[PDB]
C-alpha cells in the first residue's frame, strides 16, 4: 500500500490560497494510508480535489472545515481509527463548509464506504447547503454511538428526497450511492460485522467495516495486527507455554510485533523486547546487541541515565527545548527521544509566560554521547558562532524521523563552523543543511562516511560559497586528511595523516625529546612507563606501554621491570643498578650473597 | 467570511508574523494565515522543501 | 472440579482378582478427569463398573484389555488427549476382552460421548463378542483421520444390525446408541468442529469433539487453555504492544497460564517467567526472590549448580537414582525435579544389566540445598542407620507431587533415626512416614513448624512404638526445645533453648572465661575480634564482633579501634607508653618519635 | 487363557517376587502379576493405603 504522513494545521492556513491547495497535493496525492490526520482547510470552489480518491484508511481525525466545494471526493475511505480527535472529541468534523454571500458550499458528501468508526465523535454542522447528512444511520458507522460519545447532524436549507429503493438513508439522489448497514442488521447468533442479515452471513469477529466471506483473510479492514493477511488479537510468540510439562518451550512459527503487521526482521536500530520491537527499552533494562540484533536485559548496581528527549516520556506535551526544561538535561549522556530547537524555545514564548533560554543553559547538552531520535535546528541564539555544546556527542540513532529525516538545520544566520569532535554514525534518516549563508566548512565533509546504508543522503544548497570561504582563510588545519573536516582547529578533522594525541592532530611524538616519553603506534602515540630513561640522540626507549618493554630505565633492574625500591628475601643492587637476592635469613638490608653482608 | 480578528489579549498566539482570526461559532476556535515560509498550528515551523 | 491422578502400570496387575477390583475402584472412583491413564485389565465377569460413568476427559491413553465384563459403562466421557500412548502409538486400546475356553467377554461399549482423540490412534482387535464397534466411522473422532495413521479397527458375526434410523454408525442394538458425528458432516466454509450440516451451526476453532453454539464459551470440551469459561490460545499477558507509539504498554486484565487454565497468581512454590507460571528456569538464569513473588533473571560470570532431578531433562528416561546415573549428580546444589530410590536402584537390575549401588556413591548428595520436586524413599542400603548422606538439606520445594505428597518413607527396618540437620521448609504436599520398625524420634518431632500453608498434614501409622523406644532412652538432648528433634545428638534439633555455637546447641557462651572470649544476643553466639585482650574476674570482654567493642586489646589504639603497629607504611603516626596511637609531622615516614618533624630521622 | 510364563532369559524382567507371563499373540507383549504388596509395570513400587 501508498503510505503517507498526515498534518497538524488544523483550521490554520498559508496567506495565499493557492499554496494551501499546492500544499494539499503534496501531502496527500497518490497514496491510500495516511497514517495521521486527514485534514482540508480553507480550499476554493474552482479547485480538483479529485486526487483524494485513492485514500482509503486514515489513523487519525478527518476534518472538513472552512471549504467552498460542493463535492467530498472520500467514496473509498472504509475506516477511521481515531489514534487523535480533534478537540479531543471528534473522529469525523463537517462544518461551516459554505460561503455566505452566495449559493456555493459543500452540497453532497462522497463517503459511500465509511463503514467504521472506531473512536471518538461524528459532528456534521452549519453546513448550509448539505442536502442528505441527517439521512446517515451514523449509528451503524460510528463503534459505541449513544449521546454520550457525541453522534450529532444537524444542513439548515431544503434538498430533494433520494431514490426509494433505499428507504429514506442516502448519500445522493441515486440508489446508486446510498446506506450500506453491517452492524444494526445481523442476525443476534453472531458477533461484530455481517454482509447479509443471515447467520451464514456473517464475519469474523476480529474484521472492521464488512467483508466478502466469513474468513480473518477474507475482510476489507481491522482493528487488530496484520499476520500475513489473517486479522488477529495476538500472533505467535517466541515461546508458548506447554499445559502438561508446566514449562515454556521455544516456537518455530514465531513472529516479531512491529507496529501493526507481524515480522520476521526487525530494523537495524529498533530494540527487540518479548517478541515485539519498540523505539526504546525501558530504563530497568540495559540494552546490548548479540549476533547483529538488539535487546536489552537487566542491568547491573550502575545503569544508563532515564533522560528523556521531546515529544516522549515525561515531555510528550512539549514541541521544543525551552527555558522550563532544559534542567532535566544537566547530567545526561543519552536522550530518549528527540532534540529540538524552535523559535517559541529560544527566544522565549510570550502567550505561555515562558521566558528565553540564557546561552550559558545549552552547556548541560556537553554531557550527550547519543539521541536515539532525530536532532532538529531552526534556531540558536544569535551569539552563538557554532555547535560546540554537542562536541562529545557520537550518534544520532534516528528510530524517529521528521519528514524523513534525522539531521536538520534550517536559516541559522550567526554560525560559521559547526566544531563537533565525536561524532561518526548517524544509524538511520537523511540530512537537511540550507540557508545557513554564513557557514563555510560543510563543503569540507565526506557526509556518506557517517551512514549505515546506501539508501542515506543528504541535501545541502544556499550556504556560504565555499570560493568566498577559500579566499578569505576559513580552511581545516594542515594535517587532515581526506575523510574531511568542520572547523579551522587541528582537533576539528576527522582523521589526519600523521600522529594524534588526546583529541588533537599533531606533526610529532614525543619520542628522542620532552619531559614525558612516548612510543609510536597506527594513528596515535601513547607514553610508556615513566621510569624508563629520557635517552638523548634519537636513542628511544619507548617501544609499548609495559614495563617490560623499556630497553633502559634510571630505577633499579629486575626481570619483569623497573622499581624504585627492591623487595624487603631482600634484593641489593650492584653496580649496574640491577637487584640481586641476599642471604635467604637476611630481610632488612644487604650489599653481597652470604651472612656477612646484611645491613641494618 | 466566517472568521474575525483576534483581540489584542490574544496577541503572540500566532508566532513568526502570522495573524490571528477567530471562528464565529460558539467555545470560539482559533487559527491564523501565515507567510509562506511557516507552517504549524501556530505557525511555529519553517516550511521545508527541494 | 474432581480430578484424579490414574495409573500408570500397563497391562501388569496384582496376582488377587478381588484386590485387582478394589484398587480399581481407588483410583477412579468419583471423578471426572483423569491425569495419567485410565486403564482397566483381568477384571472378572458380574462385577458392578458403574462408578467408571463419572469420566469426561483423560489426559493420556485408555486401555481395556484382558476382561470377562459384558458392558464398558464410559458413557459420558468426551475426549481423550493423548499426552502418552500405548505403545506410542495409540490412544484407545481395547483387545483380548474374552474368555477361549466358555462365553464370557466384552460384548458393548459405552462410548456413546466420546467425539474426540487428540493424539495417536485407535486400536480394537481380537475381541471375540464385540457387536457394534466395528460399525463406528472412527475417523470423525481421531485428529489424524487416515486408515494408515496408526489406527486398526478389527468381533465375530451373527450379532444383529443397528437400529433402522440409523445408516450403520452405532454403539448399541436400539435408538439412542447411535454414532453422532460432528466433523465429516460440517459445510466446507468451517474450521475444527460443527453441530449441523449449515455453515450457519459451525463451532468456535478453540473447542473440542462438540458444541451447543458458535461462542468459545457454549461448547462441551476445551483445547489449548480454559480462560474462566471461555477457550482461547492463550490468555491476556502483563504487556500489550501499542501499534502506533511502538512500546509495550502495562495490561489491565493480565493472567498468568497454568498447566491448561489461566489465574490471576501462581502457586507460593512455583517461579513466574514471561506471564506463566512454571516448575523450573532455564539453566542461564537465576531464580530470585523480590516481595515475596519468585521470578527468573539471567546468572552472573559465575552462578549456582542447576541439576537435572529423576524424569526430567537429562534423566527424562529414568525412574531412580542407580548406580548407571548416580555419577551426574557429584557437583549438584540444585535439583530441579524429583530425588527417588526404589528397590531397583538400591539393589540392581539383572535384566538391564545394572549392578547394586556402592553405599559410598551415595555422599554426592551430601552438597544439596534444595529439591523443587519430592523426595521418595523406598529402599535404603541394608548397613545405613539414618539419612545423614542428606544433612545439608534445607528446602523440599513440593512443583510436582507423589499423589499429593512431598516427603515418602516406606518399610525400612535398618533405620534407626532420620538425622536431617539443616531441612526447614517443606514449602508444599502431605508427608508421609510408615512401617519403619526399629525408627524412634519420629514422634517427638512438631512437624507442623515446617509447613508452608494449613492444608498439610502428617501420616504416622506403624512405626516403632513410642513409649517403648522412651523406655530404652531413644530421647534427644535435655537442652532441646518442645519442637523435637532429629536424632541423639546436640546438633540435631528444631530448635534449642538458651545459645547455639554454630549448629550446636549450648547452655553457655563463656562471656568472662574459658580459653575463647565472644559476644551472645538472640540465643546465638560469635566469636569475638582475636586481637582483643580476655578480661578475667567475672568481668565481660566483649560488646560486639569489633575491636571498638572490647574493654582492652594487645594492639595500639587508634580512635575506637586497633591496629598491629601504627607506625608500619602510610599520613604518618607514632604511638605512646599507654600504646595509643598519635599522628607524626608530614615527612617522616622514614620514622619518628613524636607530634614534630624535630624527632623524624 | 491368553497367557503364557515367561522364558528363563526373560524371567529377571519382573522385580519384586512377581511372576512373569507373555501375551500369546504376534510384537509380543510382557506383564506380570504381583503380590498384594507390590505395583507399577515390573512390579518395582510399594502399594498404599490412608
Ligand atoms: C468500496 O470498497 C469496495 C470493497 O472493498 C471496493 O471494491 C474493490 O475493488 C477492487 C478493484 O476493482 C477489487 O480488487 C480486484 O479484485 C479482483 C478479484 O475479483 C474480485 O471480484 C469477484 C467478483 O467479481 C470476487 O469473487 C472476488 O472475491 C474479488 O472480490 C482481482 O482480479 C483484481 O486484480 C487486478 O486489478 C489490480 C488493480 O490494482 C491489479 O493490481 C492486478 O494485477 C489485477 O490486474 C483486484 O485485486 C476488490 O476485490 C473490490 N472488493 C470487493 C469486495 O468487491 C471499491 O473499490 C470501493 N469503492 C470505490 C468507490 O472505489
Ligand atoms: C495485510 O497485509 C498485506 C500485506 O502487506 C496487505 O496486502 C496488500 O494488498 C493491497 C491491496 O489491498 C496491495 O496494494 C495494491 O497493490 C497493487 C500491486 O499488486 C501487485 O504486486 C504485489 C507485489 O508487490 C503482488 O503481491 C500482487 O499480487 C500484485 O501482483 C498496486 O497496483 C496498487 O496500487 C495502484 O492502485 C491504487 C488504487 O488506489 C493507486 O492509488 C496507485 O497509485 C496504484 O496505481 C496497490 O498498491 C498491496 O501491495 C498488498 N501488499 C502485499 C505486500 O502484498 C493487506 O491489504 C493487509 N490487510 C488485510 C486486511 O489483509
Ligand atoms: C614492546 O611492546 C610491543 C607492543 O607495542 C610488543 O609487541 C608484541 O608482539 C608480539 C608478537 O611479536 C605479540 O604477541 C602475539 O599476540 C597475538 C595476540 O594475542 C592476544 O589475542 C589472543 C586472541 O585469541 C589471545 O588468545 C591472547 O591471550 C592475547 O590476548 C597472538 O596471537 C600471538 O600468538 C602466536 O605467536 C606466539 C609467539 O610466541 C606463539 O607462541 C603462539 O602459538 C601463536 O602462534 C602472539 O602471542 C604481543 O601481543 C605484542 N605485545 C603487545 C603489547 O602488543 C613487544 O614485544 C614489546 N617489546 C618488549 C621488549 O617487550
Ligand atoms: C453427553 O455429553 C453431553 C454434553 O456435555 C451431556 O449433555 C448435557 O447434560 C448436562 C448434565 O449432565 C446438562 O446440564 C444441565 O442442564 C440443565 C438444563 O439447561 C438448559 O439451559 C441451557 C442454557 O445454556 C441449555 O443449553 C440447555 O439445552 C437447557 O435448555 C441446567 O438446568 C443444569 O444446571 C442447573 O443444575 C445444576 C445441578 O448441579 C446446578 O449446578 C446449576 O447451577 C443449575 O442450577 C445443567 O446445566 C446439559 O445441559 C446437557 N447438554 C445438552 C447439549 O443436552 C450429556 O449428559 C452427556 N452424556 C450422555 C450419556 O448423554
Ligand atoms: C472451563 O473452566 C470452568 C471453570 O473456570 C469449568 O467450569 C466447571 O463446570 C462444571 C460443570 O460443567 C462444574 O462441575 C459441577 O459443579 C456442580 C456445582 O458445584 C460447585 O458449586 C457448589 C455451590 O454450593 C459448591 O459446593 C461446589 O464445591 C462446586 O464449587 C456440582 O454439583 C457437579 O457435581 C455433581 O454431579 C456429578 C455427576 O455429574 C457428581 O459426581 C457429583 O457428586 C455432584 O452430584 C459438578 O461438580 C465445575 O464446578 C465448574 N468449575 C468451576 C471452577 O466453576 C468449565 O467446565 C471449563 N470448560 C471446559 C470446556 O473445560
Ligand atoms: C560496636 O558495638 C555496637 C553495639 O554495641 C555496634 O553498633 C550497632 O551496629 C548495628 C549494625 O551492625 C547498627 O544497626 C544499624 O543501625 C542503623 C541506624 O538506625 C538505628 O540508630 C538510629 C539512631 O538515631 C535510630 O533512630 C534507629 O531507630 C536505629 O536504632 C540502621 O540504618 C540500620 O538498618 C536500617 O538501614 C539499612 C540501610 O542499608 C537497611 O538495610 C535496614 O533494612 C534498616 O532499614 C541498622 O539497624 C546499630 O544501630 C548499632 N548500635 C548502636 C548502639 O550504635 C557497632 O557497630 C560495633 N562496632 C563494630 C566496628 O562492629
Ligand atoms: C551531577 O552529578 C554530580 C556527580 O557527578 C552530582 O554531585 C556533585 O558532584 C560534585 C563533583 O564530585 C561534588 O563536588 C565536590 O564536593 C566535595 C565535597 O563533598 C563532601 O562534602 C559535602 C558537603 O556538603 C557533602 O554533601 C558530600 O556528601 C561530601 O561528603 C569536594 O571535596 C570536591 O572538591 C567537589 O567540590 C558535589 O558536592 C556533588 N553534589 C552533590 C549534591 O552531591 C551533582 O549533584 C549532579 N547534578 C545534578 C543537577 O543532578
Ligand atoms: C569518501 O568516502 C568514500 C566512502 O568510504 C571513499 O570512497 C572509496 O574510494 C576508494 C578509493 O577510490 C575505494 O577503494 C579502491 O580505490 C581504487 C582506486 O583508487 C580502486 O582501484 C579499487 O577498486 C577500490 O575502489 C573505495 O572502494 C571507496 N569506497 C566506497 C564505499 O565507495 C572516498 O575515497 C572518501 N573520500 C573522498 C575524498 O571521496
Ligand atoms: C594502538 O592503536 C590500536 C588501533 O590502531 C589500538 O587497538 C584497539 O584497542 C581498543 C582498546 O579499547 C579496542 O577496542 C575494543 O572496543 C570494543 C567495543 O565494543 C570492546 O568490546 C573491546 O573490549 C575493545 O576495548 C580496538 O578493537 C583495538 N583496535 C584494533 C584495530 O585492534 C591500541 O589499543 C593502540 N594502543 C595504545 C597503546 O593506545
Ligand atoms: C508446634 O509449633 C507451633 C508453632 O510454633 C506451636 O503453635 C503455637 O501455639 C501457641 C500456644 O497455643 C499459640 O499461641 C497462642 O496464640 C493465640 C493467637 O490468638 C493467643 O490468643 C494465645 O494467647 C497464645 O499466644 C501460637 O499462636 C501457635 N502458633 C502457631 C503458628 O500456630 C505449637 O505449640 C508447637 N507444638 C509443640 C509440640 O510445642
Ligand atoms: C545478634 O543479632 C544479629 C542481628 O542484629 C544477628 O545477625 C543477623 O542474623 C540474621 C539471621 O538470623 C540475618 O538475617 C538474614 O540475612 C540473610 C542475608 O542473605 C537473608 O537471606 C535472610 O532472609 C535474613 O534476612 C541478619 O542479616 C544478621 N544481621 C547482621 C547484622 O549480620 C546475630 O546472629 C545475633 N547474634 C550474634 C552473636 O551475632
Ligand atoms: C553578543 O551580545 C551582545 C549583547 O550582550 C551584543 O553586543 C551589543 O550589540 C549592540 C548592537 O546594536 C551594540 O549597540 C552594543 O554596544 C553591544 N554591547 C556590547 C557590550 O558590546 C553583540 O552584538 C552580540 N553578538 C552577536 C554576534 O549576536
Ligand atoms: C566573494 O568573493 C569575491 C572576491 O573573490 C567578492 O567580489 C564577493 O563580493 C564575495 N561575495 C560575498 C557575498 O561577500
Ligand atoms: C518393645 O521392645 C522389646 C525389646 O525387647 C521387644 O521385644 C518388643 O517386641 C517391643 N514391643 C513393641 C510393641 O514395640
Amino acid at each position: 500500500q501508498s503510505v503517507c504522513a498526515g498534518t497538524e494545521n488544523k483550521l490554520s492556513s498559508l496567506s495565499d490560497l493557492e499554496q494551501q491547495y499546492r500544499a494539499l497535493r503534496k501531502y496527500y496525492e497518490n497514496c491510500e494510508v495516511v497514517m495521521g490526520n486527514l485534514e482540508i482547510t480553507s480550499i476554493e470552489h474552482n479547485r480538483d480535489l479529485s486526487f483524494l480518491r485513492s485514500v482509503r484508511e486514515v489513523t487519525g481525525y478527518v476534518l472538513v472545515a472552512l471549504n467552498q466545494f460542493r463535492y467530498l471526493p472520500l467514496e473509498n475511505l472504509r475506516i477511521i481509527r481515531g489514534t487523535k480527535l480533534y478537540e479531543d472529541r471528534y473522529a469525523l468534523a463537517i462544518f461551516l463548509n459554505y460561503r455566505k454571500d452566495g449559493n456555493f458550499g459543500l452540497q453532497e458528501l462522497g463517503l459511500k464506504n465509511l463503514t467504521e468508526i472506531l473512536n471518538g465523535g461524528v459532528y456534521v454542522d452549519q453546513n448550509k447547503f448539505l442536502c442528505y447528512a441527517d439521512t446517515i444511520h451514523w449509528q451503524d458507522i460510528v463503534r459505541n454511538p449513544w449521546p454520550s460519545n457525541l453522534t450529532l447532524v444537524s444542513g439548515s436549507s431544503g434538498c430533494g428526497r433520494c431514490h426509494k429503493s433505499c428507504t429514506g438513508r442516502c448519500w445522493g439522489p441515486t440508489e446508486n450511492h446510498c446506506q450500506t448497514l453491517t452492524r444494526t442488521v445481523c442476525a443476534e447468533q453472531c458477533d461484530g460485522r455481517c454482509y447479509g442479515p443471515y447467520v451464514s452471513d456473517c464475519c469474523h469477529r476480529e474484521c472492521a467495516g464488512g467483508c466478502s466471506g466469513p474468513k480473518d483473510t477474507d475482510c476489507f479492514a481491522c482493528m487488530n495486527f496484520n499476520d500475513s493477511g489473517a486479522c488477529v488479537t495476538q500472533c505467535p510468540q517466541t515461546f508458548v507455554y506447554n499445559p502438561t510439562t508446566f514449562q515454556l518451550e521455544h516456537n518455530f512459527n514465531a513472529k516479531y510485533t512491529y507496529g501493526a503487521f507481524c515480522v520476521k526482521k526487525c530494523p537495524h536500530n529498533f530494540v527487540v523486547d518479548s517478541s515485539s520491537c519498540v523505539r526504546a527499552c525501558p530504563s530497568s533494562k540495559m540494552e546490548v546487541e548479540e549476533n547483529g540484533i538488539k535487546m536489552c536485559k537487566p542491568c547491573t548496581d550502575i545503569c544508563p541515565k532515564a533522560c528523556d528527549g521531546i515529544g516522549t516520556g515525561s515531555l510528550m506535551s512539549a514541541q521544543t527545548v525551552d527555558s522550563s526544561n532544559i534542567d532535566k538535561f544537566i547530567n545526561c549522556t543519552k536522550i530518549n527521544g528527540n532534540l529540538i530547537f524552535l523559535v517559541t524555545g529560544i527566544h522565549g514564548d510570550p502567550y505561555n509566560a515562558i521566558e528565553a533560554i540564557d546561552p550559558e543553559k545549552l552547556n548541560v547538552f556537553r554531557t550527550v554521547r547519543e539521541i536515539t531520535g532525530f536532532l532538529n535546528i531552526q534556531s540558536w541564539p544569535p551569539n552563538m558562532t557554532d555547535f560546540s555544546v554537542f562536541s562529545n556527542l557520537v550518534t544520532i540513532g534516528g528510530r524517529v524521523l521528521y519528514s524523513g529525516l534525522s539531521l536538520l538545520i534550517l536559516k541559522q544566520q550567526g554560525i560559521t563552523s559547526l566544531q563537533f569532535q565525536s561524532l561518526k554514525e548517524i544509524s538511520a534518516g537523511n540530512i537537511y543543511i540550507t540557508d545557513n549563508s554564513n557557514l563555510c566548512y560543510y563543503h569540507t565533509i565526506n557526509w556518506t562516511t557517517l551512514f549505515s546504508t546506501i539508501n542515506q543522503r543528504i541535501v545541502i544548497r544556499d550556504n556560504r560559497k565555499a570560493e568566498n570561504c577559500t579566499a578569505e582563510g576559513m580552511v581545516c588545519n594542515h594535517l587532515c586528511s581526506s575523510d574531511g573536516c568542520w572547523g579551522p582547529g587541528p582537533d576539528q578533522c576527522l582523521s589526519c595523516r600523521r600522529f594524534s594525541r588526546g583529541r588533537i592532530c599533531i606533526e610529532s611524538c614525543n619520542l628522542y625529546d620532552g619531559e614525558f616519553r612516548e612510543f609510536e603506534n597506527g594513528s596515535i602515540c601513547v607514553e610508556c612507563d615513566p621510569q624508563c630513561e629520557k635517552m638523548e640522540d634519537g636513542l628511544l626507549t619507548c617501544h609499548g606501554p609495559g614495563p617490560d618493554n623499556c630497553t633502559k630505565c634510571s630505577h633499579f633492574k629486575d626481570g619483569p621491570n623497573c622499581v624504585e625500591k627492591c623487595p624487603d628475601i631482600f634484593k641489593y643492587a650492584d653496580p649496574d643498578r640491577e637487584c640481586h637476592p641476599c642471604h635467604p635469613n637476611c630481610t632488612q638490608g644487604c650489599n653481597g650473597p652470604t651472612s656477612h653482608d646484611c645491613i641494618y | 467570511s466566517h472568521l474575525v480578528k483576534c483581540a489584542e489579549k490574544e496577541k503572540t498566539f500566532c508566532v513568526n508574523g502570522g495573524e490571528c482570526f477567530m471562528v464565529k461559532d460558539l467555545p470560539s476556535r482559533y487559527l491564523c494565515k501565515c507567510p509562506n515560509e511557516f507552517t504549524g498550528d501556530r505557525c511555529q515551523n519553517y516550511v521545508m522543501a527541494s
